[PDB]
């Protein structure tokens, strides 16, 4: 993907994350656990639904048209009728092929984006209290219990509370 | 065909309001007994052996 997160610096996805599309796993003094991030899951899904609504959209309505099957050889005028239909089908076939390929490239890129946005939002929250370990994981340089982890996921983690402790651990 | 060597050829004529139909013949005329109404809309026709369902 164009951001390098999914199938990039995050080695692989999590089959055990069954209640969201993106999320956090943590390790701390009390153990390990997981949680979905709703707002990024919803972002990816909303975009994808936007794209579905545009495509699953009302088919045109046509009634009487030209004929497209013929029981007798007639020559010039039937040549035309066939060429007309064959030309339309090829054009529409091309459109459908291109559409699906563009959308799919964009779908894979936008979901990559969201993963990357969530990571960056997290990196920003932690300030000087953590280092990026390169695989999508943050080493956090202070005691960080389940509530603390919870505040990181809520967006109410106050880095100044932990700053003297983390800076001390980071630089020795 | 069904016993005959003879044929009838079918033709058509559309007469617009205000216009006037005249028919002239000294033989071989297969005459109309009147007219079909013309309408416009979503109507068409299709070739198929698929059965009809409810
Ligand atoms: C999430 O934020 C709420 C509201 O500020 C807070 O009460 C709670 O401690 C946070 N969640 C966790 C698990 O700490």
């Amino acid at each position: 993907g164009i951001f390098g997160a999914i199938a990039g610096f995050i080695e692989n996805g999590w089959e055990g994350m069954i209640d969201g599309w993106y999320g956090f796993r943590h390790q701390n003094s009390e153990g390990t656990g997981q949680a979905a991030d709703l707002k990024s899951t919803q972002a990816a899904i909303d975009q994808i639904n936007g794209k579905l609504n545009r495509v699953i959209e009302k088919t045109n309505e046509k009634f009487h048209q030209i004929e497209k099957e013929f029981s007798e050889v007639e020559g010039r005028i039937q040549d035309l009728e066939k060429y007309v239909e064959d030309t339309k089908i090829d054009l529409w076939s091309y459109n459908a092929e291109l559409l699906v390929a563009l959308e799919n490239q964009h779908t894979i890129d936008l979901t990559d984006s969201e993963m990357n946005k969530l990571f960056e939002k997290t990196r920003r929250q932690l300030r000087e209290n953590a280092e990026d370990m390169g695989n999508g994981c943050f080493k956090i340089y202070h005691k960080c219990d389940n509530a603390c982890i919870g505040s990181i996921r809520n967006g109410t983690y106050d880095h100044d509370v932990y700053r003297d402790e983390a800076l001390n651990n980071r630089f020795q | 065909v069904r016993g005959l060597s003879s044929r009838i050829s079918i033709y058509w004529t559309i007469v617009k309001p205000g216009d006037i139909l005249v028919i002239n013949s000294n033989g071989n005329l297969i005459a109309p007994r009147g007219y079909f109404k013309m309408r416009t809309g979503k109507s068409s026709i299709m070739r198929s052996d698929a059965p009809i369902g409810t």
